């Protein structure tokens, strides 16, 4: 029932279910990526070259599918993965403010999050503008595979500087890890880059990005259908 | 923090740390402590822990209220990982400097990759000052100082903050539209085309442009304004030395271990053959922590934690000076409210019950060896 | 009567938002003075009660919500005026915000306040304060706003009263089987596998996608949507 | 009995699925406890303490199966003592709730009744 | 060593089994050596012969609780009594709805739509005290079995 | 050919070919050339790399352009 204020009574519904989606998103989306990939984006001590570009872009494609799927087939909505990023983000940034500083009172340069935003941009972009879920699936995923390291390169470029350290050779990063003692973490479990007698010098973080880009093609993808399932209207009577 | 509820078998035969000493116990916000010692990785090393081919020297404190400047084990600085044998004494030193006021309980410990966490004794450590005068210089090899609590805060935090008012535009942009459900209408209605116009598909296009742009040229000038950068550095050091221990002159062969548990008391029989050239007396006994002193022979002058020093708990019945060359078998009680509150009776619930620990005879002059002792465990309930 | 009942919406944002705001300040003051040694005095009188008088009260509050939402149902729905089914609705809608928010402060916020926790301390007991404030408090708060929100959907809305809808359905259950969990966390502890159990019940939440649509169907089925045209 | 009691009395397959499961899970250890712990008695045998299954185990020797085959609690530096038996329980628990559910559909698709022609 | 053992390539080591006879026959005895990633080791076999009665095997051992007990007979009472009732509550719980009409008809008025003339409330109640029951007597039983001992490892 | 594009850490720590000797510079298509010398496995060994346990004595040719004939390490074949 309604006499011409409908627009009211929809703006309003608008912000409720904005407000829902959401905070139900930063939720499942924060612990699934903690419940993942935390460890590397704890710590500055675990933004390497080769297992952190490889493993952070290949497990967050993951909800950004399904909700791009979902808010683009009904809605023609293309801000799916932006609005995943964002609220990401917003978890990891409240918490580490208020729980890795304000609580244990590690240093903020110390525990800050990687950025995804220009990424999540980019494939909401190939999305709209082509409208085709597959070229979207590779085009797109294989951009936000590329983007990911040239997007946090400026936060942690002045992180990797050479120093002496008591006679031996490290990084500022390396230094803030030793330094700030974490009794739960030690060096050991840092899933780094090591080098290997097959690993080639300069080609290890370009490659393993590449490696990112092919998966997400694929899980992306993959997580497509789920996004399809989970929007589903079906009413079971038992 | 963390001790007491591990298995009280692996914390007798994981690793055996002695000799330690806390240079002070009431440091300012900018002082530093040091912690030296030694360690002897048991030769029985428990099966469900891996053996110490990956360990870490760390220490054990509530968070960051003290910054390991420096940690040594053996000399040279371990800032990675190492690789320990199974059998050895090892010499370690930690350097910590003080960030927040408090009493804090430092402990050292060993994390092992296969078994986890390895912790020694505990001591109570007193911060007085303000955290905001604490200050952490380094200096690169390009040249520059930099204090690493404020270091590369600014640029976190505007690169964050601008990618975030980025996306936040982007969802506004749509935002100031009509949204979801008179869009799921109009979808449902087949009216899939009117709902984007040629305006929104060219912001879109500059959108992309713009980010592409933008994460290039920023790119660019970071690689501009440092371009001197080194990668991550990882590794585990393998040749770490020993302590060439010279072989004890005593041997102690067990032959009955039995507590009783409704107790706090360790009964053992004691077979001591001693090979030197000089008498010799049992002064202590070291357990999963706990150093069970007896006061005629030995006392403590390094400053022991309180509630891990037993001055008066260990009893020989025949704590006479041993002759050169003779043989004789001793019963040793080891008795301290310890035993109970850091629940080493809770050998009582673990699979294996066998127990491991260092003695130590003095002479009559004044040297020290060190003997193992290694034996099952066997509970008296009646 | 305006449409939408501003003071429900806000008292639950203020709720919510005011008891985590006190149960952060109490962890914050009393984690650093008792929680840190299990075996102490202090944890028990501190933080063990906590525990126990948290459970008793959940199991309570849980009991007394659900026996009301029940009580209440509405045993005709075809007599219903369509202006009274959109006020359902938007009620409907708050309690989906409310479900929301306790989500965000159960799985995002206290989920990795432990995880800051553990990075300060050795071992991972059963019992820790973070897991007191995180598995026993926040889950089984957003586990009891989702049932009810359910069962409020069943019981008082026309489109939901004609059978169980299974995204609904999926995102009340789902979201509750973390809790379960737990018992492999422990299993596993004494981006590892001994947690991808959280992982896949939280995609669960996911099922939101679906609820919500349904949720907006029934907002159309009075007459906004003609108006809307 | 439970799980048929459980199963019979509320008539839902997940309130089922989830509840008796658990409980299934949880009640295993307690029915079997009375006939297990005659032989948990501590023993001091040839100076090793021992329980009475384990004499039992090493007296009569099977050729097959050594010692090391033994899939049994060894202990670990993460393992709290008296925690074992419990938390271990409901791990079961949880897991019960899971695979019952998939089985249950595995369940719906055995009881078919299709006549292929080829 | 009654359990596993590390040893080094390359050692000698002395070992000593000590065997007490059980079966009256001619048995090949062999020592050997079970490695965990190859397997059987097998050594040199003797043949070794039993005389008398199996029923003469006593194997007696002394608990540190003060008690003698026999391995052969020990805890055999026990395990038969406890099973042969948890199978006696089974067959009991079977058999009340085994009374009834069972498959077939049962099958002709789930596929007509009566479902709910099959269950009566008797058969619920039935089920409930079964259900506390089996829950009351696994609670005491495990209460016994504390109380008659309280001394395990 | 492959050296110069491994980790020179790698190259450095691993294992000191030293005492080395090639009989000929120029041998027929049915002659013999011998490489003798001695090798030392760094006790220092990369840890990205597993020990020794498992190794082989290969040669670096462009396919085979010679065939090993025989190849001894320490006296035995
Ligand atoms: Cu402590
Ligand atoms: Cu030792
Ligand atoms: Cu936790
Ligand atoms: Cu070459
Ligand atoms: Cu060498």
């Amino acid at each position: 029932r309604s006499h011409a204020e409908a627009v009211q009574v929809s703006r309003t519904i608008d912000w409720m279910a904005l407000f829902v989606v959401f905070f139900v998103i930063v939720g499942s989306y924060h612990i699934h990526a903690m419940l993942t990939m935390g460890d590397w984006d704890f710590w500055s001590d675990w933004k390497d070259r080769r297992l952190w570009v490889t493993v952070t872009p290949i497990v967050l494609v993951t909800f950004p599918a399904a909700v791009q799927s979902y808010l683009w087939e009904r809605y023609r909505l293309p801000w799916g993965a932006t609005v995943c990023v964002l609220g990401l983000l917003l978890g990891e940034w409240i918490n580490r403010y208020f729980n890795f500083w304000g609580w244990t009172y590690f240093p903020i340069n110390f525990v800050f999050p990687a950025s995804l935003v220009p990424g999540a941009i980019i494939l909401d972009t190939v999305l709209m503008l082509s409208g085709s879920y597959l070229f979207t699936a590779i085009v797109g995923a294989m951009g936000w595979g590329l983007i990911f390291y040239p997007g946090n390169w400026p936060i942690i470029a002045p992180l990797h500087v050479p120093v002496e350290y008591n006679g031996m050779l490290m990084s500022i990063a390396d230094i803030q890890g030793y330094n700030y003692v974490r009794t739960g973490t030690p060096e050991y479990i840092r899933m780094v880059e090591k080098g290997t007698l097959r690993t080639f010098g300069k080609d290890v973080a370009p490659v393993s990005a590449f490696f990112s880009a092919f998966m997400s093609i694929l899980i992306y993808f993959m997580w497509h259908f789920i996004g399809r399932w989970f929007s589903n209207e079906r009413f079971l009577q038992s | 923090h963390g001790e007491k509820s591990q298995a009280a078998f692996m914390r007798m035969r994981t690793i055996h740390w002695y000799d330690l000493s806390w240079s002070k116990e009431k440091v300012k916000i900018n002082e530093t402590v040091e912690i030296k010692g030694k360690f002897h990785v048991f030769e029985g090393w428990p099966e469900t822990v891996d053996e110490p081919d990956v360990a870490f020297l760390n220490v054990g404190m509530p968070g960051p209220v003290f910054i390991r400047k420096e940690s040594y084990i053996g000399g040279q600085l371990v800032p990675r990982s190492v690789r320990l044998e199974i059998g050895k004494t090892y010499d370690f030193r930690v350097v910590l400097k003080a960030r927040r006021p408090g009493d804090w309980h430092v402990h050292t410990m060993m994390n092992v990759q296969g078994g986890g966490p390895i912790i020694g004794p505990g001591k109570w450590i007193t911060v007085e000052g303000s955290m905001s005068e604490f200050r952490n210089p380094v200096t690169t090899l390009t040249g520059q100082t930099v204090d690493l609590e404020n270091y590369n805060e600014g640029n976190t935090y505007f690169w964050h903050a601008f990618w975030f008012a980025i996306g936040v535009a982007w969802i506004g942009y749509w935002s100031r539209r009509p949204i979801f459900i008179p869009r799921l209408l109009m979808v449902d209605a087949g009216r899939a085309d009117e709902l984007v116009s040629a305006t929104d598909r060219k912001v879109a296009m500059g959108f992309l442009a713009a980010t592409i742009l933008i994460v290039v040229m920023a790119m660019s000038s970071a690689n501009s304004k440092y371009p001197i950068t080194i990668p991550l550095q990882a590794g585990t050091m393998r040749g770490m030395k020993p302590l060439e221990l010279p072989a004890p002159t005593v041997s102690v062969k067990v032959e009955d271990a039995t507590y009783r548990v409704p107790g706090r008391a360790m009964r053992m029989k004691l077979t001591i053959t001693n090979h030197g050239n000089s008498p010799i007396r049992l002064g202590e006994f070291y357990t999963a922590s706990v150093r069970f002193l007896d006061s005629d022979v030995y006392k403590d002058t390094t400053g022991y934690p309180e509630d891990l020093l037993a001055e008066d708990g260990l009893s020989v019945s025949d704590n006479s000076p041993l002759a050169p060359g003779e043989t004789r078998t001793v019963d040793v009680t080891a008795s301290d409210a310890a035993w109970e509150v850091y629940r080493l009776s809770d050998i009582i619930y673990d699979p294996d019950s066998r127990f491991a620990g260092l003695l130590f005879f003095f002479d009559a002059t004044g040297n020290r060896q060190v003997v193992q002792i290694d034996a099952p465990l066997i509970p008296s309930f009646m | 009567a305006p449409l939408l009942d501003k003071k429900w919406l806000t008292f639950a944002l203020a709720i919510y938002t005011v008891f985590y705001l006190w149960v952060r300040w109490y962890e914050g003051v009393y984690g650093w003075s008792a929680g840190l040694d299990s075996f102490a005095p202090e944890f028990e009188t501190y933080w063990m009660n906590f525990l126990y008088t948290e459970i008793v009260l959940e199991i309570v509050t849980a009991s007394i919500l659900w026996g009301y939402l029940w009580k209440t149902r509405d045993r005709n729905l075809a007599a219903l005026t369509p202006r009274e089914e959109l006020r359902r609705n938007f009620t409907h809608l708050v309690w989906l915000v409310a479900y929301a928010w306790a989500i965000y402060w159960g799985a995002s916020y206290f989920t990795e306040q432990d995880g800051t926790w553990h990075q300060t301390i050795v071992r991972d007991t059963d019992f820790t304060p973070s897991h007191i404030i995180e598995f026993y408090l926040s889950y089984p708060i957003y586990i009891i706003t989702g049932f009810a929100a359910f069962i409020y959907a069943k019981t008082r809305l026309p489109f939901f009263a004609k059978g169980i809808s299974l995204p609904y359905l999926v995102l009340v259950v789902g979201p509750f089987m973390i809790l379960p969990n737990v018992g492999l966390n422990e299993w596993g502890h004494t981006v590892a596998p001994l947690h991808y159990g959280f992982v896949i019940f939280g995609w669960l939440a996911l099922a939101v996608m679906g609820t919500l649509t349904q949720t907006f169907y029934s907002f159309a089925q009075g007459g906004l949507g003609q108006s809307l045209c």
